[PDB]
């Protein structure tokens, strides 16, 4: 919320997807953190969309806020 | 204007 | 080469027949396609979808190597757009792939041949994101590539490299960890080697920080610091004549006796680099009378050829 | 090999005018225009500093913060310090907005504030008024939404309701708060605005608010920073930025830098060449860059482009937000701006600041020459790198505001203009974005510069601008920059391309704009255009003609000036210009010159009749586009003389009679569109309103050329284009077909009796032609054109010629048969038309061009290599149409009463041989004069010559066969036939194959005799055989009897 993470996107995202793969228990918390990170990044997250979406399909993860943020980013709408 | 332009003749 | 054209046509027809349509055969076909030269646009676009929809790690890495080798012929706006899209897909693979080896291979494949396309803003942003990677070696390769691009697009690279230099310097100064400090010194050396123009104005603070690190009471960190000092000597170009005396004192003090964890090889190499860069000749003999004796004794003591 | 022959083949009827439909590109809704220009008339500076007394709410530290507006209050006494700080703050605000009424309130009362606000509102009722507040010396604002001020005795802090404050103020105004809890002020203001809105049923967007801190947050108390931090950032962004930079750890990168050095920095904020001005310029560029990159376009225009003061305030507000973030303070704006502290441009800002201030120790002590920072050069290099690959409509480059900033100065003005022009060359979207960013006023001011090196860049940029948006003509006239373009155009040393661009700009300026038309008439544009009217540049001539036509558009003064300059006589020359586009432009200009007679003296009537007669001879123009322009010009003529044409028309139910006959000829045009337009114009005459006038899109069609990119390499020249690879594949296939045909010929010719297929057609097959390489056969019927296949054996397409019942399709041709072939259809009356996409799956029949020719049936002999087209028939003249120029080149007399039954020509030579009904066969050589064109004239037949074909070999033999069926082989170098043969007493049709000497003869008794030139019997196939054809390469023969049956034969 307060800092900038445009530089350390990979160092957080790769552990996040790794944790999602390795632990269903922390799926909700990891997804919330990922959604907050995507909101902070904005259009910079478009690189990570395919891999993370594939992982979500692989684990049937359906989060409202992350999905709506992804939809807004793909559509290009800013809010 | 909004910005000062110099050296225009 | 009585009929090289006929041989190439037959080989291309065979490869087209094979690729028109198991896993080991596909791996062999990819190795063959990337091995030697051929005469290839639709194949590149189709294998672009192939490696995306291939969950086999071996297939993905073989396809990445084959794509890298096939893109060697790199004016058509259509073809330039095709190459740019393929390179963008290659970069998104080399950034988002969980496999560190595949990402490392993709980044290594990005040679000087892709400098022109890689200089674009999106590619530079992808590299900037990639620079903070989990794999330290991938970080070194990324920073080397970015510094190599500092002349093509200075406006986007020099500020980012300045920020990364600041982060590396504070890491070296504050982190009391051998591994972290060693990685910081290695990154600093790579930055010095690859971006002399950006670092030349900042030669003094970097040299002062390295000197302060040297005066501190792990062999890897000190060796990396010595190597970075040696590179900075070449980069500065006589601009460090003020500190050559202190550098000589420290290097000679650590050079005598083998108790120091630093290897004598890197110490001798960086002493030579300092001598070459600063033009400091004859005077060190007078200032330091044991220097000649130590150098001659190294001929009788050390056994490595280097 | 035979590839070079295919490569150097002109592609007839394959260009911009033929492929692209002629029309004007639709104009996009350009919203880049500024809706209104607001001005901050007056500035209010309320300073509740309370010097010498600390507010009870906050107990400051013993050092605390004592710098307010860079003044220490305790040094010079309370009242003197208060007055000095007020004056200094007024000066700081004047630095950004010198032209404003500044009234300072120093610890005022509620009544004083009320009176000041009312007075300032009365001074500027409909303009923005700045209300600056600094509540450092008063307690924090209450949750109720009140601001503490001083009473008369300065003994108690009297609250002031925000609702009352905004009641005193009007709608257009801005507010700046410098207090610990300005977030409370903003929240209260928004809540009270909402309350006013609720009350209004039974002034929020207009109001602008800036806040020093969030409601919960407090102002920093660090001794090093000034207490008046937010206002210092909003007023002196450079000074506070330098001070903040000299406090960060980054100073370790440059030792020997101290606040004392920062204070003694040389330079001013206005002199950009000085270090301080350089820093200010770089900071402004970076802040505008961040604003444009982050904020949306609408908010960007509303905030950073509406007025100077608001733009400066927000550009400083971004820096204030970034600096305040480091001290746990969040500045707040009434329009919520997305955070901008993380943008990468701040790293470039820090790098530039460090580079610039690294030289200060040498500047002050040693006194070196201050070198300019390379920041702008690097940014322009990055913009160039983007442009290098930025063909695709990817994310817009971040350097457009930087380009705008660089355009102001001169050191990099030329490079910036060059790069901006290259960027605008990309397409309409790039130019629209450049208009959005606010490049228009600066490129308009660039016209005042007299530097001759800027002329090409400026003219290119303005050509693109007018190509995208046409509303800039009024602004160009207002600036009087049209004189600059006149001077550019009147310079022969200027390259022809830039002069063409200048002509296009001037034509757009006067495009249906009276003020610009009369301004250019005053500017002597007619004479300048006439001077460069015959320039050896087709595009320049076309656009000069278009501009000249546009100048006298409903403007009698320009018409009179052209009459004085005899512009019509000089413009008559372009009517014979080889380029059809130039002819169309000249016809448009002449028609417009006619259309504005407005009933002048008899001289006008005479010159108008002369123009009508001059335009009447352009009826025999191959280009239907030029004929459509002739129709428009004749509509102008009609509307000028409606009564005369009505009388002439009623006469038939001598100038106007000839024009009416010309209109009748234009009505009966093979081109459907031109025929429809002419028929509508003629019908408008019969029922005799202004709605009948029709304007062609030719002008905007030509204008579209400047919209498309030009600087880029054409796709055709590129080696790796898919189009070039497809062309190479077709060439390879053609070469293979030729080689296989040669191999078959060398092996000899065997008996041909194989019937590939037998099919039935709706109509009688008149003429059959095979596509040379693709397996498509064109079979023409009385009212349809059938396209069959001899391999797939299926019907592909069924066309309708559209010719009247009496007329009949006589011949057929495949233009550009090597690749991207066309179909030439020549009717017996003279209607010649071109078909495209005739045998394609995903495309329908298309008619590229059509034009009446001449005016046995009609005979045609196409020559692909030279590109010449010749048509012959009942007329005693053989016309030579040039498809490149769309005009007849030569009209050789036949010198015979009988009609031309057949015609042929030899490649690389002028051996035009034409058969005749009487039996005699003439030959004509066009190399000499028309009277000497005829070479040999031998008469050895008395019958209609069925086919006077000629062999492509250098020793060309004319195998003439008449209705008598007697074969005679003539030669161009001999006066008598070499071989005489008699095959069939009554012959109906015959065809010959140049490669294989196989003379296929017909017979009324179903016999098909296929003999040799020597007369050796080969085949007599047993079934009115009125159509036979041979494949140009393969030994394929198609035979069609009286019945509508088609066959294709092959030699095994």
């Amino acid at each position: 919320e307060s800092l900038d993470f445009t530089d350390y996107a990979s160092r957080i995202i790769h552990p996040i997807v790794r944790t999602l793969d390795q632990s269903p228990e922390l799926r909700s918390t990891a997804m919330d953190t990922l959604s907050s990170l995507v909101f902070q990044l904005g259009k910079k997250y478009q690189i990570f969309i395919p891999m993370v979406n594939k992982v979500l399909v692989r684990h049937r993860i359906n989060h409202q806020r992350y999905d709506v943020l992804i939809c807004r980013i793909v559509k290009g709408y800013t809010l | 204007r909004v910005f000062f332009m110099d050296d225009v003749e | 080469p009585q009929l090289k054209k006929d041989i190439q046509d037959g080989l291309l027809k065979m490869l087209s027949l094979v690729l028109m349509h198991d896993v080991g055969s596909i791996t062999l076909a990819l190795r063959t396609l990337g091995s030697f030269e051929f005469e290839l646009t639709q194949f590149v676009r189709h294998c672009a979808d192939h490696f995306l929809n291939s969950e086999h790690k071996e297939i993905r890495m073989e396809a990445a190597r084959t794509c890298s080798r096939l893109l060697t012929p790199s004016v058509s706006q259509t073809a330039v757009q095709v190459v740019a899209d393929v390179l963008s897909k290659l970069l998104v693979v080399g950034i988002t792939d969980p496999d560190p080896d595949i990402r490392y291979c993709v980044l290594a494949s990005l040679d000087e041949r892709f400098d022109a396309h890689l200089a674009q803003a999106e590619n530079l942003q992808a590299l900037f994101v990639a620079l903070n990677d989990q794999v330290f070696e991938i970080r070194e390769l990324a920073i080397c590539t970015v510094g190599r691009l500092s002349s093509m697009n200075p406006a986007f690279v020099m500020p980012f490299l300045r920020k990364m230099l600041i982060q590396i310097l504070t890491e070296l100064e504050h982190s009391g960890i051998g591994r972290i400090k060693e990685q910081s010194a290695r990154m600093l050396g790579h930055l010095v080697s690859n971006a002399p123009r950006l670092i030349r104005p900042y030669m003094e603070p970097i040299l002062k920080a390295l000197i302060l690190k040297l005066k501190d009471p792990n062999p890897g960190v000190i060796n990396n610091v010595l190597a970075t000092i040696g590179e900075l000597a070449q980069v500065s170009g006589l601009e460090m004549r003020k500190w050559v005396d202190e550098l000589f004192i420290i290097i000679m003090d650590m050079l005598q006796d083998s108790s120091l964890l630093a290897k004598r090889q890197v110490a001798l190499w960086t002493l030579g680099q300092l001598v070459a860069s600063t033009g400091y000749v004859v005077e060190p003999y007078r200032k330091y009378p044991t220097l000649l004796e130590v150098l001659l004794n190294f001929l009788k003591t050390e056994q490595n050829q280097g | 090999e035979a590839d070079l022959t295919d490569w150097n083949l002109p592609l007839a009827f394959m260009k911009k005018r033929h492929c692209e439909k002629i029309e004007g590109s639709k104009s996009l809704a350009q919203s880049w225009r500024m809706k209104d220009r607001m001005k901050t008339v007056s500035v209010a500076l309320v300073l509740c500093l309370n010097v010498g007394v600390d507010p009870p709410d906050v107990v400051k530290t013993t050092p605390c913060a004592r710098l307010e507006c860079w003044i220490d209050p305790l040094s010079m006494g309370p009242q003197k310090a208060l007055e000095t700080i007020g004056a200094n703050l007024q000066k700081q605000y004047e630095n950004w907005q010198p032209r404003a009424r500044y009234k300072q309130s120093l610890d005022p009362t509620v009544d004083e504030v009320k009176k000041l606000c009312t007075s300032l509102r009365r001074n500027a009722k409909e303009e923005r008024v700045l209300f600056h507040y600094n509540g450092h010396g008063v307690p924090r604002p209450t949750v109720n939404g009140e601001v503490w001020v001083f009473n008369k005795n300065y003994t108690q802090y009297i609250p002031l309701s925000i609702y009352d404050l905004q009641t005193w103020m009007g709608s257009p105004s801005i507010f700046v708060y410098d207090c610990s809890n300005a977030g409370l002020i903003v929240k209260s203001f928004k809540q009270f605005a909402l309350q006013r809105e609720q009350e209004l049923e039974v002034s929020m967007k207009n109001c602008i608010q800036l806040a020093a801190c969030e409601a919960t947050e407090l102002l920093p108390m660090i001794p090093d920073l000034p207490a008046d931090l937010f206002t210092s950032c909003l007023t002196t962004p450079i000074k506070i930025a330098l001070r903040w930079f000299c406090m960060q750890k980054c100073v370790s990168l440059v030792p020997g830098v101290t606040l004392d050095l920062i204070e003694k920095i040389p330079g001013r904020l206005n002199d950009r060449r000085t270090p301080l001005g350089e820093l200010n310029w770089i900071f402004t560029a970076i802040t505008d860059t961040i604003a444009w990159n982050v904020l949306p376009r609408d908010l960007f225009q509303k905030l950073f482009r509406q007025d100077l003061l608001v733009a400066s305030l927000f550009r400083n507000f971004l820096l204030a937000e970034r600096i305040m973030r480091s001290y746990n303070c969040t500045p707040v704006s009434s329009p919520r701006l997305p955070p901008t502290y993380m943008h990468a441009m701040w790293q470039a800002w820090d790098l530039a600041v460090d580079i610039c201030l690294s030289q200060l120790p040498t500047i002050i002590e040693e006194g070196t020459a201050f070198r300019h920072s390379p920041f702008f050069a690097e940014q322009l290099t990055a913009f160039q790198v983007w442009l290098t690959m930025g063909v695709e409509n990817r994310n817009p480059p971040e350097q457009l505001p930087i380009v705008l900033q660089v355009l102001l100065s001169q050191v990099h003005r030329l490079r910036a203009l060059d790069l901006l022009g290259r960027f605008l060359d990309l397409g309409p979207w790039a130019v629209s974005l450049a208009l959005s960013v606010g490049i228009f006023p600066y490129v308009l001011k660039l016209l005042q510069s007299s530097a001759r090196e800027l002329r090409p860049l400026l003219v290119f940029i303005w050509a693109k601008i007018l190509a995208v948006d046409s509303s800039c003509q009024a602004d160009l006239v207002k600036d009087n920059g049209h004189k600059y373009f006149l001077s550019v155009l009147a310079d022969p040393y200027m390259p022809a391309e830039h002069r063409t661009m200048t002509a296009f700009i001037l034509a757009v300026i006067v495009n249906s704009y009276h003020t610009g038309q009369e301004a250019c008439l005053q500017g002597n544009l007619i004479a300048i255009c006439l001077e460069q009217l015959n320039d050896p540049h087709p595009l320049l001539r076309q656009w000069v003609a278009i501009c000249l036509g546009r100048i006298w558009q409903n403007f009698d003064s320009a018409r009179w000036c052209g009459v004085r300059d005899s512009a019509h006589e000089k413009l008559y020359s372009l009517l014979s210009d080889p380029i059809p586009e130039v002819r169309c432009a000249a016809v448009f200009a002449l028609g417009t010159f006619v259309g504005n007679s407005a009933e002048r003296t008899d001289h006008s009537t005479t010159i108008d009749h002369n123009v009508a007669m001059m335009l009447a001879q352009l009826v025999s123009d191959g280009s239907p586009m030029v004929r459509k322009e002739l129709v428009v010009a004749l509509s102008h003529l009609v509307v000028q003389y409606e009564s005369n044409f009505c009388t002439v028309a009623l006469q038939f139910i001598s100038v106007y009679t000839q024009i009416w006959r010309v209109l009748l000829h234009l009505a009966a045009d093979p081109y459907p569109e031109v025929s429809d337009v002419a028929m509508k114009v003629l019908n408008s005459i019969a029922y005799k309103f202004i709605s009948a006038t029709v304007q062609t899109g030719f002008c905007d069609w030509s204008a579209r050329y400047f919209a498309q990119p030009v600087m880029k390499i054409p796709e055709e020249h590129d080696l790796e284009s898919q189009i070039r690879k497809e062309r190479e594949w077709r060439f390879l296939r053609n070469s293979r077909v030729r080689r296989q045909a040669q191999q078959v010929i060398q092996k000899g010719i065997t008996r041909l009796d194989d019937q590939i297929f037998l099919n039935r057609n709706p109509g009688v097959p008149s003429v059959v032609k095979f596509h040379p390489f693709t397996p498509c056969i064109a079979v023409a019927d009385k009212d349809s054109i059938c396209f069959w296949d001899w391999e797939k054996g299926e019907k592909l397409d069924y066309f309708h010629n559209g010719n009247p019942r009496y007329t009949r399709v006589t011949a057929m041709e495949y233009l550009n048969g090597q690749d991207c072939s066309l179909l030439l259809t020549a009717t017996d009356d003279g209607a010649i038309r071109v078909w495209k996409n005739f045998a394609d799956l995903e495309k329908n029949p298309e008619m590229v061009t059509a034009w009446q020719g001449l005016s046995a049936g009609m005979v045609v002999d196409w020559e692909q290599e030279t590109g010449l087209l010749m048509s012959s028939g009942d007329v005693r003249i053989v016309r030579i149409w040039d498809t490149d120029r769309e005009m007849k080149v030569q009209d050789i007399p036949t010198g015979a009463d009988s009609c031309v039954t057949s015609l042929s020509c030899d490649s690389h030579r002028s051996l035009i041989v034409a058969g005749l009904g009487d039996g005699s066969i003439r030959v004509y050589d066009r190399r000499m004069a028309l009277s000497e064109c005829r070479v040999m004239t031998y008469r050895e037949h008395t019958a209609w010559v069925v086919k006077a074909s000629l062999q492509k070999r250098p020793d060309g033999h004319i195998v003439s066969v008449s209705v008598n069926g007697d074969v005679r082989i003539f030669d161009p170098r001999m006066p008598e036939s070499v071989n005489v043969l008699q095959i069939v007493k009554g012959l109906t049709a015959l065809d010959i194959h140049p490669q294989a000497d196989l003379i296929a003869c017909g017979s009324v008794n179903q016999f098909t005799a296929i003999y040799n030139s020597s007369g050796e019997l080969i085949n007599n196939i047993k079934y009115a055989i009125s159509c036979l054809a041979f494949h140009p390469h393969w030994p394929h023969l198609a035979v069609g009897s009286n019945d509508y049956y088609i066959s294709v034969y092959s030699v095994e």
